[PDB]
């Protein structure tokens, strides 16, 4: 079964799913049969807004965590590498954090046989904060009384405590400086194949989950969870397949446009960038932040690198040796540029980077199994 | 304009390159500084980009020949190392002609003075860095 | 597991999660959805997380013969309450307690009878205006006073906001080389307090005075001037609730109860006796110690140098055997 | 607290003629921690090397810099200066102001003269960071292991043992021998191949210094050089090796019938089997996937030696080198459809024939065809089948083939004056020595038929007999000739289990899927695995006596180490810091010599593998592998000296 249509059998977790509630039911499930020890996944805290990650042992109020957060451009690879490495988990995860799983698993700091990873489909995240003051700025209302959001037809749309829906033109709010994160509209992966599950609505009907099935281990999750009655499944009409596989390629051809555009024709000058890298001031939370980035130790905070005074670090003993350490990993998560205090566009010149290094090499961070050619033992 | 220029020269080939231009009487100019390494494998790009931090107009490095190594695979790990740095150094405002790594064996000291007579002069064309 | 909380490391109203696994902290991660810094925090606010942990001493102490010995909490309070009511006390705190608790500890101050009372700051009784550091960059001009962007990083994330909108930043500062001084659109070192109200004589009314406590003498002064010219001030102050506490108690030895739940308390001076109320007791030898609960472990609100209050519950269990301030203050009250 | 002398060298006027020595000297006394600064004219003399004795025993002198030539040059005089001085070896350094400096700016002595202060304030620089190193010694077990009973094998066993060392060969067929004692006779001379083989194979069954150790594998292998711990699973043969006498008597009783490995699948045995008459030891083995315990054998037995409770034994060796020579197995043309290999019945391989042809085959002798075993009139022989194609991935040449088709034909020939015999081929590489005369005999006395061309197809008619459809290419025209035999011309591939022994001993295989060598050229037998050595076809396909070149020379290399009975090694190895490896593995595939493991979830580097190459060390991102003498702080030291 490479594609089913699928949803719970709970009528609370359908209602609060976003999609059918497949992916809580396949959460529960899991918890319940002891497949796995414990899921993570994120909950809204007091508003949309507000998505925090949870940890959740067993099943019991597990409907909490149904529906999407488009304003949680959360990573998940680096908590379950840091804090979650000896348990046996199951993970909901965007391609961004497939992507950060795959790169830490290909250097052992994730277990690949302890983790399950039911990814979600991902057409881009929002910073929450600026979401507020799109919604202020362009609907025309409080952000307060906004229930849900979504991004379909090019619009962001906005469900309302009212019961109606707003509707705003993605292209318009991109075009003033809003929308999804810019590494977000260069993002080149929308379903997580690098994932064992990979849910989204791209093909499905109202009320259900369309589930590719990427590996063995992701039909074992599927029929048990439907062999005890979790999840309901039907099969996808191929007229319904191929909607999918357009609307994914359309995706595709505007992510490299985009990249295009930020990283080709709107890419900072070196006048500019001389500009940005005089604000560092050196607190390392793009080195934190980022996924890839796991070391216990640092090479950047040795006497020889590290920048003694109390001013911005000279760009290459910094960026240039993390960038060596690795931008063939970069995963383009923009993790780096999001926690940035000096509002460095971080992630433009490491995914140039990376991609530079992929056009010679053809080596894709966070989709490939294998590591970069860089270290290869071969002779190549 | 003199330029600064710092090299690193594998033990075994690159640095009796170097040897072989001296006993032969090879005049290059006196601009270059060579480190000795025992393999260009040793060389990575935190090196590469502390020399160019600390004042270096031009940074060379010299190995052994492709299938030369005195380790038997070190200069391929250098060679794609190289690559990298080459697609890392102009994001930063360096030109990469300021980065010259070439494969020198223990014999060749006429390669030697002439890649150092070429590096400097580009490097003075370049100007300062 | 991952709870939101305030940063305390500076005035700043910077929010942060905390990372919980088995009940102490482990870790820090981003808090997007906090209007004032949107997720992004200094490398102060990425170790705040080891605060509670770092020297934590949770037992009341007495000075027996030299050294601090381990006593209960009745004997503590009891003579605590000995100080307060017969001899004399001089009551400090910092910019370290809930706006609740600073209120409880007014209510200490006056019926007890302390004629000295206050909070440790270099900052004075102003209108201080509320300033959402949002709106910093509408601001056409904008002077600023110390190293703003060491003192506060997230406030020079604004900063540099406003001078990518258009606005002229001017910095005065007796150094040469800093990074406020290094990014400012102009510069000026001064060794003389006048030729800094000479170039503040020439800022537009509405202009935005952003001050540091680097230069003490120069706060007082400017606040005069920002008061007779009609400026917006932003004080950057030295605590992290040190504006929400100032509500309460105004900005102030013989003999020193000190109230820092922060360990936030630059050494003062003392020449009697020392209660000291903090949560670690490394730097000095206090003759009695009330160990409290952290910034982290109290349920209370909490207010930034712009003025943005943030209510806050119990991000992590305080450790057995101590307090929070309101209970000690309680208890002092009624017994 | 470094306390660093430095010491100028003149070298007559070859330095100071160019090279202000005074001023360099000078300037070397101010830069800190130099406690002294002298120069002397010959710094490379019995002189020299006493002043600066004197110097680390008067002025308590822990670090030595002397700013002279190449470290290549006189780098081990210094270092035994300073270390008979008392001062470890590694505490000094070496600045190169005449071949880097002086020789080569003549022309710009204020040039020269800087140059010179700079290279001196770097070895002062590198010098103040290093530390002392202290060679390692390792020991080298002088037991030697042979995985493979062949010809190059039972060469490389006899050779150890004759040397002195004793030996364990290990093989996994019932008896030795390996493919030579399965040809009837060798080209290019035509001679008993047996009769020559099983001397030599009996000199190895009793050899006091080799432990025979047939029909068993090698199971695990630890350790490195002089240490290698290995595990042999020694499977039952339900047959007691000591008191068989392989006199054959539990073979004639028995009432089952079962392949014969030695027959190549065209000879049959029993159950229980010997394999051939010369087989050593001469013993028998049941195979239990045939036997239904009837216990005849039992009772025939005259010496009690049928165990059918044996059980698979294990055995733990200790050694210092293994020489792997596995030899190859015979390629297998089913896959070849147009060829109908498996379908046409008279259609064999060149191994079968060789049993074939062998008089103690089992068909003693006579080239029979397998459908009517009836002598052949007619027979082909097909060259490269397996070999030089890459519609099947076999893009190389099996380099025996060409020499074994004429020896076959000849043979027939030889046995069947009447028959006719044609051979299909590309290219006639007869190379080796005597290989062209035999080439040209082929056609001049027995008269065999030479058509060039690869045969497009073989097709069976009704009555058994083949078509070749072939086109001759210097006739430039399609033929369609009818045989009654069809000869393959198999290539040699790695035999069956080559992979499971690369894995456990931790070889690389090459391009061909054969075992790599060190170096192609002046490495041919040893491999980059120290204590591993490759003998014979187990490296890639050859002749006997390529073979038994290089199983001689296999033991050779063997014997070094073992004679030495220790290896040192230089302490300019890399060491890893347990306590900033991440255990992330990505320098592991780096090491070209296997020095880098895991344990415990962090790297270690075996001190004996290592080289000091520093490849490891500048792929590490955290730093926490690092390269003695060559240390990450050392050489940033000496860029920060160079430029500042
Ligand atoms: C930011 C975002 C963008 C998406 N974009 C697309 C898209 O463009 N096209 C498409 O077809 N599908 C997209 N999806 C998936 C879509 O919501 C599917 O309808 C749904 O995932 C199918 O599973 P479900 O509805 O049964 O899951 P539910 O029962 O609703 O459970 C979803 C689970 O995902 C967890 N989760 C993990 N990461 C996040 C996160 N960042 N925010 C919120 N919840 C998270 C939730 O906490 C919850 O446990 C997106 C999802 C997210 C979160
Ligand atoms: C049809 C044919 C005809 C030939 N005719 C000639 C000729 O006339 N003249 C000539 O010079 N050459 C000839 N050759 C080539 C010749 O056979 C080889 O050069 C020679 O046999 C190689 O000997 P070896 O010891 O390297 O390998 P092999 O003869 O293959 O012996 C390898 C040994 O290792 C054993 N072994 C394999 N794997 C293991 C394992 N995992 N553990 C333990 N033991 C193992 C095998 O069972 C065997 O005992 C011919 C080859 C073929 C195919
Ligand atoms: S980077 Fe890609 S996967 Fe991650 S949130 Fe943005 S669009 Fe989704
Ligand atoms: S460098 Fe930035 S975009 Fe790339 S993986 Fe790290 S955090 Fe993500
Ligand atoms: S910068 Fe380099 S050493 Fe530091 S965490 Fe990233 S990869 Fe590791
Ligand atoms: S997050 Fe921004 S300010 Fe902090 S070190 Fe990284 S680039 Fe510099
Ligand atoms: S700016 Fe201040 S409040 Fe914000 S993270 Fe840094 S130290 Fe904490
Ligand atoms: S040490 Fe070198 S330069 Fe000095 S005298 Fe000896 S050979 Fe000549
Ligand atoms: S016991 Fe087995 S081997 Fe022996 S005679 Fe019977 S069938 Fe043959
Ligand atoms: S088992 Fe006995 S009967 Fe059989 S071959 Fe050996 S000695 Fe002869
Ligand atoms: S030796 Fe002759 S028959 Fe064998 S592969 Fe080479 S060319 Fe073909
Ligand atoms: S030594 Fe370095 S590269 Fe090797 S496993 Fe340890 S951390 Fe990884
Ligand atoms: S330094 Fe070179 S030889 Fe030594 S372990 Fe590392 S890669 Fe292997
Ligand atoms: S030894 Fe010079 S490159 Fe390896």
């Amino acid at each position: 079964m490479k594609y089913l249509l699928a949803r719970a059998t709970d009528e609370e977790i359908q209602r609060k799913g976003e999609c059918g509630g497949a992916v809580t039911a396949i959460f529960k499930y899991m918890l319940d049969k002891e497949v796995v020890d414990a899921v993570l996944t994120l909950e809204r805290g007091y508003d949309v807004y507000d998505g925090i990650p949870v940890l959740l042992e067993d099943s019991s109020g597990i409907e909490s965590t149904c529906g999407s957060l488009h304003c949680a451009p959360t990573m998940f690879g680096d908590l379950i590498s840091r804090y979650l490495s000896d348990m046996r988990l199951a993970v909901a995860v965007k391609p961004c954090d497939a992507m950060a799983i795959r790169e830490l698993e290909k250097r052992h700091q994730i277990d690949p046989d302890k983790v399950y990873k039911i990814g979600l489909n991902c057409g881009g995240t929002l910073a929450p904060v600026s979401a507020r003051e799109m919604i202020e700025t362009f609907y025309e209302i409080d952000p307060d009384d906004v229930v849900s959001e979504e991004i379909d037809r090019g619009k962001f749309i906005v469900e309302l405590r009212d019961g109606s829906h707003r509707e705003i033109s993605i292209d318009y709010l991109e075009e003033e400086g809003f929308g999804r994160r810019e590494n977000c509209q260069r993002c080149e992966i929308m379903v997580p194949r690098n994932a064992d599950l990979a849910c989204g609505n791209w093909g499905a009907d109202d009320g259900w989950t369309f589930i590719e099935v990427n590996t063995e281990r992701g039909q074992e999750i599927i029929e048990g969870a439907r062999s005890s009655g979790y999840i309901e499944a039907r099969e996808p009409s191929e007229k319904m397949v191929k909607i999918r596989e357009k609307i994914e390629n359309a995706m595709i051809s505007m992510a490299r446009k985009f990249q295009d555009k930020y990283l080709d024709e709107e890419y900072p000058s070196l006048d500019e960038w001389d500009e940005y890298w005089k604000r560092c001031i050196n607190c390392f939370a793009c080195r934190d932040a980022c996924p890839v980035c796991f070391c216990r130790e640092c090479e950047l905070e040795k006497d020889y690198l590290l920048e003694s005074d109390e001013k911005a670090p000279d760009p290459l003993t910094f960026q240039g040796v993390r960038l060596s350490h690795m931008g063939f990993s970069c995963i383009n998560c923009g993790q780096c540029e999001d926690v940035c205090p000096m509002d460095i566009p971080i992630a433009r010149i490491y995914h140039r980077i990376q991609k530079k290094y992929r056009d010679r090499t053809g080596f894709t961070a966070g989709v490939s199994q294998e590591l970069p050619p860089m270290y290869s033992g071969e002779k190549d | 304009f003199e330029p600064k220029i710092v090299g690193f020269c594998c033990n075994w080939c690159s640095y009796g390159g170097a040897d072989t231009a001296g006993t032969a009487r090879m005049q290059y100019p006196p601009n270059v500084r060579i480190i000795r390494v025992m393999c260009s494998g040793r060389v990575n790009a935190s090196m590469i980009l502390k020399a160019f931090s600390e004042g270096a107009d031009g940074v060379f490095v010299g190995g052994c020949h492709i299938g030369d190594c005195h380790y038997d695979s070190g200069n391929y790990k250098w060679k794609r190392r190289a690559r990298f740095i080459e697609d890392i150094l102009p994001e930063f405002g360096i030109d990469k002609e300021r980065f010259r790594w070439e494969w020198i064996s223990a014999s060749e000291g006429e390669k030697f003075q002439k890649t150092m007579q070429e590096f400097y002069e580009t490097v003075k064309y370049l100007g300062p860095l | 597991m991952v709870k939101h909380t305030l940063c305390p490391s500076c005035s700043a109203g910077c929010g942060v999660n905390i990372v919980e696994m088995g009940g102490a902290p482990v870790g820090t991660y981003p808090y997007r959805r906090h209007p004032v810094n949107e997720g992004k925090t200094c490398r102060a606010g990425r170790d705040c997380y080891e605060i509670p942990l770092m020297d934590r001493v949770t037992s009341p102490g007495v000075k027996k013969s030299g050294k601090l010995s381990g006593v209960n909490w009745d004997e503590a309070l009891d003579k605590l309450t000995e100080l307060l009511s017969s001899e004399d006390i001089s009551i400090l705190t910092t910019g370290t307690l809930t706006n609740e608790e600073a209120l409880k500890l007014r209510e200490i101050i006056e019926n007890f009878n302390v004629k000295k009372s206050g909070l440790i700051t270099v900052f004075p009784e102003f209108d201080y205006p509320e300033i959402d550091i949002r709106n910093i960059r509408d601001y056409d001009n904008i002077a600023v006073i110390g190293d703003a962007i060491t003192c506060a990083p997230l406030i020079g994330r604004r900063i540099f906001h406003a001078m990518a909108a258009g606005a002229e930043v001017r910095s005065y500062d007796r150094r040469d080389e800093t990074r406020m001084a290094v990014n400012s659109g102009f510069h000026i070192t001064f060794s003389d307090e006048r030729e800094v109200l000479n170039d503040l004589q020439q800022l537009p009314g509405g202009s935005l005075i952003i001050i540091t406590p680097e230069i003490p003498e120069i706060i007082g002064p400017v606040l005069e001037f920002s008061s007779e010219n009609e400026f917006d001030v932003l004080p950057i102050f030295e605590d992290f609730n040190t504006r929400g506490v100032m509500q309460h108690l105004p900005p102030v030895f013989d003999s020193v109860w000190l109230i820092d739940p922060g360990a936030a308390a630059e050494p003062v001076d003392v020449s009697g006796k020392f209660v000291l109320q903090s949560i670690r007791t490394e730097g000095l030898t206090p003759d009695i110690f009330l160990p409290v609960a952290a910034w982290c472990e109290k349920s209370g609100s909490y207010t930034s140098t712009a003025g943005y209050t943030m209510k806050l519950e119990p991000a992590l269990q305080a450790p057995e055997g101590v307090l929070s301030d309101m209970e000690i203050f309680e208890r002092i009250l009624r017994a | 607290e470094p306390k660093i002398g430095v010491y100028v060298c003149h070298c007559g006027v070859n330095i100071g003629g160019v090279v202000d020595v005074e001023a360099v000297r000078d300037y070397a006394a101010k830069l800190p921690n130099v406690v002294i600064a002298k120069d002397y004219k010959y710094y490379c003399s019995d002189p020299g090397q006493l002043e600066i004795q004197k110097d680390i025993k008067e002025l308590g002198i822990n670090r030595v810099v002397v700013a002279a030539c190449s470290p290549r040059l006189h780098e081990p005089t210094f270092r035994r200066c300073v270390e008979e001085a008392g001062l470890n070896q590694f505490l000094f350094e070496f600045a190169n102001i005449r071949e880097h400096d002086s020789w080569v700016h003549m022309d710009n002595p204020e040039g020269a003269t800087e140059k010179a202060k700079d290279l001196v304030r770097m070895a002062v620089a590198k010098a103040r960071l290093l530390e002392p190193l202290e060679a390692s010694k390792v020991s080298v077990d002088d037991k030697a292991l042979v995985i493979g009973g062949g010809v190059a094998g039972i060469q490389a066993a006899l050779d150890l043992a004759d040397m002195g060392f004793k030996t364990y060969m290990v093989e996994k067929r019932p008896s030795i021998s390996g493919r030579m004692g399965q040809l009837d006779k060798t080209f290019p001379t035509l001679d008993c191949s047996m009769c020559i083989l099983a001397p030599k194979m009996v000199d190895v069954g009793k050899h006091d210094n080799i432990e025979l150790i047939t029909y068993a594998e090698v199971k695990e292998v630890d350790g490195y050089i002089g240490n290698f711990k290995v595990k042999i699973e020694k499977k039952p043969r339900y047959i007691d090796e000591e008191l068989c006498t392989g006199c054959g008597s539990c073979v004639e009783v028995c009432p089952i019938e079962m392949p014969n490995y030695f027959d190549e699948g065209i000879g049959m045995t029993k159950a229980v089997y010997i394999p051939f008459p010369q087989a050593v030891p001469l013993c028998a083995t049941i195979d239990k996937d045939y036997c239904i315990e009837c216990m005849l054998c039992d009772e025939v037995c005259e010496r009690g030696a049928v165990k059918h409770d044996q059980e698979p034994e294990e055995i733990e060796i200790e050694v210092g080198t293994i020489i792997v020579a596995t030899g190859y197995d015979a390629y297998d043309p089913t896959e070849k459809l147009e060829y109908g290999y498996g379908r046409h019945t008279n259609v064999i391989t060149g191994l079968e024939l060789e049993r074939m042809i062998n008089a103690s085959g089992p068909t003693d002798g006579k080239v029979l065809k397998p459908s009517d075993g009836e002598k052949p009139k007619r027979v082909a022989f097909i060259h490269c089948v397996g070999s030089r194609d890459e519609q099947i991935g076999k893009p190389y040449c099996s380099r025996v083939c060409c020499m074994y088709i004429m020896k076959n034909a000849q043979l027939i020939k030889d046995k069947m004056p009447d028959t006719e015999v044609t051979l299909y081929y590309m290219d006639i590489r007869a190379f080796g020595k005597g290989f062209e005369e035999f080439y040209k005999r082929s056609q001049e006395k027995y008269g065999i038929k030479f058509i060039r061309g690869r045969p497009a197809e073989v097709i069976e008619n009704p009555d058994l007999t083949l078509t070749v459809r072939s086109e001759d290419t210097l006739l430039g025209k399609v033929t369609e000739y009818d045989y009654d035999m069809v000869v393959l011309g198999v290539g040699l591939v790695p035999p069956e289990g080559a992979e499971t022994l690369r894995q456990t001993i931790g070889l690389s295989k090459s391009a061909d899927g054969f075992l790599m060598e060190a170096h192609p050229k002046l490495r041919p037998v040893d491999t980059l695995t120290d204590g591993v050595y490759l003998a014979g076809v187990a490296q890639g396909p050859k002749d006997i006596p390529d073979a038994v070149a290089q199983a001689s020379g296999a033991a050779a290399r063997a014997a070094i180490p073992m004679v030495k009975g220790e290896v040192e090694i230089e302490p300019i190895i890399a060491v890893t810091d347990s306590d900033v490896c991440g255990g992330c593995e990505v320098c592991i595939e780096l090491c070209p010599f296997g020095a880098i493991s895991i344990e415990e979830g962090h790297a270690n580097v075996n001190v004996a593998l290592c080289k000091g190459c520093g490849t490891c060390v500048a792929a590490c991102p955290s730093g926490a592998m690092d390269q003695q003498h060559f240390k990450t702080e050392q050489i940033m030291a000496q860029i920060e000296a160079a430029l500042n």
